[PDB]
């Protein structure tokens, strides 16, 4: 049981301009050998059901990879977004997978 | 009945009154301890590491296929490394590659930069995986790739890589091609020559050591899992637990599923030899596969249990026997605890001297009710 | 071709059971006690010429294979259901470091056989070539053990086929008799049961071949394979009664 | 002259020193 | 490519027990063991639970524990979600996974919603 929460869960950009969005985790998410941490990020329009947009809280999946890149050693986790497009107003939530009972976060809404 | 053996006497016997003598209420019985499993040693290792450990991998055009079996599969070495970047699977869980196996592996290893792993994926269309290394849309396996900057770029410019980039035709997923031939994009024909309308499909790229992220060259390896209705020789390490000897415990010596007590024997088995029977075709004696030592298995004790009681009449005391049963395991133990052939009684005191018989008891032993 | 009486040869451990003091009796694929064993004469050699009979032997149930070189002339075997390229087929080659056992779909030769020249400043026996099959399609297995083909004295061998289970027997003792087997009990113990799924419906063995038998003459006057000679026996579904002794090997049994 | 399936052997009441002492 | 196809959404009824099952194509379950996951409408998503096929042993979060039963078939390209107490918060929309660093494919989109 992980409290999770996102900031500001509610923000608004012009077209093509960088977003500043980060959900804190706690208990400091970390695995022995494999320093990677275990919050991957969703991606989540309205109608079709959330996808990985990074996992292992650095790793661009396939599909508009456009950067999604995160810097975080396990209390807190970012997903900056340069430029945002259609494909990227959505909903993203950001989920723990180290401890085995995960919770996902409230989210964060953006648009254009 | 429960509450004590001359009421469990009088409960078997359906009268308020027993006789002198011996009677037997229930039966005495030994639950196992625990569960013992041992599967042999993991002898046979399939080289995945000498794959991710080779000095120069094969290019990505002509990516190494290997069909590695006959060995045990080992995924926690790749779990416990943290050099991955994107550990990947596709139709199967990167989990359950040690709890579930396949019949044949197949092996893919290739180099290219940052930006273009991403386009090696199942389902997924790029300028190097079209013409270089293709992958099924139902295919079942994981993708590996890890950064190899240091290794793989230099000052100068790392040219030993080469990618091909135009063709005819994509390639088919699982197939490689590695034709050197002059490319005929122009209509007119190249002949071997190098021309305005003939560029040479195969490239080599640049490396430096500040390309940054998505431009360093990265190693990318690709593993494939299929089933076949031959039997499987190549599966995941198998859980062992510790041996436990002179203890009641449920044992799989690969297959056995038996419940017994395992104790060392002197018994000498041939070599090719595992198991061991009796007369009767009952297991006697199996072979541990880690070790090589002989452990007979006698299973666990049972026996009946005979209430010694003397008429209610005369008193109202007993004394159990627990028949065939060594009582170093088990009224409660601990109370005049006395050993015998056909059992151990609790609740008797042995005496030197001897009588004649009053209740029999076996083995020449018999009780009687005596100050 | 020849014949001659298995006494009590043949009969193996049925299974890794460990029995001792225990007269057991098992239904199982045996060779049936004086039988006729086939004794084929591989090469015969007068001038050096060859005489060439590896015919394709029905493996039927199994083979009961025996020889006595101690020239090591017979090197390997054969296995396949149809001998080609289009059904898989089971391949066994000995050599001098190691052995390979190759189950691909080859496409076999008239003669397949083994290459090995001689050294003269070396003065040693090194194999040549390997000169067996044409081609090497599907190669699902590649099992590698030590050698047994390796140093009168009597060789045997079973083959057996079950539930894609290739089953190999074996057991070495030398014999002062050169045509005859000997006339005592000896139980083969298991060798290798590597797991093979293909069907096995014939059977061949291969020979060991010399440099000067690859000359470009058609008489091998150089090496004479005179002395090969490999026994064959059929298994029949039996009821045997093994006895077996303390230390749990079988001494003797009963047909 | 010269198994635990439930089979059990109860050993005799007169040991075979006390047979012979009779 | 890999794609997990639910069961379409049924009506229900409050205090009955309804069962979900999720189909997947280009594998198979035995190396699958995949997680159940319900969405509630205008609220933060939450996992229900995890099963495996051999040997389930079935964990759930604490809010969804002895309330939402989940087994796995063996056979069939199947797994089934059990529900009881069925009430107006329980109305969410249902999803498959993948077990993947991250829920890999999820379900189509199961609304189930019990009413009168
Ligand atoms: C070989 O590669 C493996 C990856 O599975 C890694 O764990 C290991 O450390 C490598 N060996 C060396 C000597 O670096
Ligand atoms: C089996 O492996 C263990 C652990 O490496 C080792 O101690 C043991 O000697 C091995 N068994 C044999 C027969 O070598
Ligand atoms: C109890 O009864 C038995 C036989 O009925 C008799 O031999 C014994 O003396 C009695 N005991 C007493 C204390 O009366
Ligand atoms: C009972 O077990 C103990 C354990 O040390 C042993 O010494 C004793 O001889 C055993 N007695 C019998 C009758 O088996
Ligand atoms: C019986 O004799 C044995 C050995 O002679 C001795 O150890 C034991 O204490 C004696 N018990 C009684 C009650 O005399
Ligand atoms: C073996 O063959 C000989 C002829 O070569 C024949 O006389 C004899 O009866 C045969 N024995 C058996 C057991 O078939
Ligand atoms: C002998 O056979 C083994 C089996 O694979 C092979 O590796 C080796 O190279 C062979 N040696 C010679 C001299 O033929
Ligand atoms: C076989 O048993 C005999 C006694 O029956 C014994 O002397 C010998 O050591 C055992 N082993 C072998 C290999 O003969």
């Amino acid at each position: 049981d992980i409290v999770m929460t996102q900031s500001p869960s509610s923000l608004t950009v012009t077209a093509g301009e960088k977003v500043t969005m980060s959900c804190k985790s706690s208990q400091s998410l970390l695995n022995s050998g494999n320093q990677k941490n275990y919050l991957t990020w969703y991606q989540q329009k309205v109608g079709q059901p959330p996808k990985l947009l990074i996992y292992w809280a650095s790793t661009r999946d396939p599909g508009v990879p456009d950067r999604f890149t995160g810097s975080g050693f396990g209390t807190d986790f970012t997903l900056t977004i340069s430029s945002v497009q259609a494909e990227d107003l959505a909903v993203y939530y950001c989920q723990n997978d180290y401890s085995y009972p995960l919770t996902f976060g409230a989210g964060t809404k953006v648009e254009l | 009945c429960a509450l004590d053996p001359l009421s469990e006497t009088k409960c078997t016997l359906k009268s308020f009154t027993v006789e002198k003598g011996i009677y037997q209420t229930s039966n005495f019985r030994v639950q196992p301890t625990e569960s013992i499993v041992r599967f042999p040693n993991i002898t046979n290792l399939c080289p995945f590491g000498e794959v991710f450990n080779a000095t120069r991998f094969a290019s990505v055009y002509a990516w190494n296929r290997k069909r590695i079996s006959n060995c045990v599969a080992d995924y926690s070495v790749l779990y416990n490394s943290a050099s991955f970047s994107t550990f990947k699977c596709y139709g199967v869980s990167p989990t359950k590659l040690n709890d579930l196996c396949f019949t044949n592996v197949y092996a893919d290893s290739f180099v290219i930069r940052g930006d273009e792993v991403r386009q090696i994926a199942p389902g997924q269309t790029g300028k190097i995986a079209d013409y270089n290394y293709k992958l099924p849309d139902d295919f079942t396996g994981c993708v590996i790739a890890w950064n190899s900057n240091n290794l793989d770029s230099k000052v100068g410019g790392n040219y030993n890589y080469l990618y091909r980039l135009f063709r005819k035709s994509n390639l088919k997923p699982f197939e490689r091609d590695i034709s050197t031939e002059i490319y005929q994009a122009g209509s007119t024909p190249c002949n071997g020559v190098e021309g305005f309308n003939c560029y040479f499909p195969l490239q080599s790229y640049g490396f430096q050591p500040t390309n940054g992220v998505g431009y360093q060259p990265y190693r990318v390896v690709v593993l494939s899992f299929e089933l076949l209705h031959a039997p499987a020789t190549v599966c995941g390490p198998k859980k062992s637990t510790n041996l436990v000897k002179n203890k009641c415990v449920n044992f799989n010596f690969n297959g056995l599923t038996g419940t017994g007590v395992l104790t060392e024997s002197n018994k000498k088995f041939l070599p090719f030899q595992q198991f061991g029977r009796d007369i009767a075709d009952t297991t006697d004696a199996v072979r541990d596969p880690q070790t090589l030592e002989i452990l007979d298995i006698t299973p666990c004790s049972f026996g009946g249990v005979s209430v010694i009681t003397p008429g209610t009449n005369t008193s109202n005391q007993v004394a159990v026997l627990y028949q065939d049963v060594n009582c170093t395991e088990v009224y409660s133990t601990g109370s005049n605890v006395f050993q015998t052939r056909a059992g151990c009684l609790i609740g008797a005191e042995h005496v030197n001297n001897s009588y004649e018989c009053d209740i029999p008891i076996g083995a020449g032993i018999c009780a009687s009710y005596q100050t | 071709p020849a014949y001659t009486n298995s006494f009590t040869r043949g009969v193996y451990y049925p299974d890794k059971v460990f029995r001792s003091s225990v007269l057991h009796s098992t239904q199982d694929l045996f060779l049936p006690f004086f039988s006729n064993v086939t004794w084929f004469h591989a090469i015969h050699v007068s001038n050096g010429t060859k005489r060439f009979d590896n015919p394709v032997l029905p493996f039927n149930d199994g083979v009961y294979f025996a020889s006595t070189e101690k020239s090591n002339i017979i090197r390997g075997w054969i296995f396949g259901t149809t001998l080609d390229s289009k059904t898989q087929s089971l391949l066994i080659v000995n050599n001098a470091t190691n052995v390979v056992i190759k189950v691909c779909e080859f496409q076999f030769c008239n003669d397949p056989f083994l290459g090995v020249y001689y050294h003269k400043n070396n003065k040693s026996w090194m194999e040549s070539e390997f000169r067996v099959y044409s081609s090497a399609n599907n190669c699902t297995f590649e099992y590698v053990s030590q050698p047994f083909l390796m140093d009168k004295n009597l060789r045997e061998f079973v083959f057996k086929n079950i539930d894609g289970y290739f089953k190999i027997y074996s057991k070495h003792t030398p014999i002062n008799l050169v045509r005859d087997l000997p006339q005592g009990f000896s139980a083969l113990e298991p060798l290798v049961d590597l797991p093979i799924g293909i069907n096995i419906t014939r059977f061949q063995t291969l020979l060991a071949l010399h440099r000067s038998y690859l000359t470009p003459g058609d008489s091998s006057s150089g090496w004479t394979a005179g002395a090969a000679a490999y026994y064959v026996g059929y298994l029949q579904p039996r009821t045997f009664l093994l006895k077996y002794n303390e230390n749990g090997t079988i001494t003797d049994a009963v047909d | 002259v010269t198994k635990f399936n439930g089979l059990t052997v109860l050993p005799p009441l007169l040991t075979d020193e006390m047979i012979a002492q009779y | 490519e890999v794609q997990l196809k639910q069961s379409v959404a049924e009506l229900v009824r409050p205090g009955a027990s309804v069962k979900v099952s999720c189909t997947a194509s280009g594998f198979n379950i035995k190396n699958i063991y995949m997680h159940w996951v319900k969405q509630r409408p205008e609220q933060g998503l939450d996992w229900i639970g995890r099963i495996d096929p051999a040997n389930g042993n079935s964990r759930y979060a604490p809010k969804f524990q002895d309330k939402a039963t989940i087994t796995a078939d063996t056979s069939s390209n199947t797994a089934y979600l059990q529900l009881s107490s069925l009430t107006s918060e329980d109305t969410a929309i249902y999803y498959c996974a993948d077990e993947g660093w991250g829920f890999a494919n999820w379900g189509q989109g199961t609304l189930v919603t019990v009413s009168a």
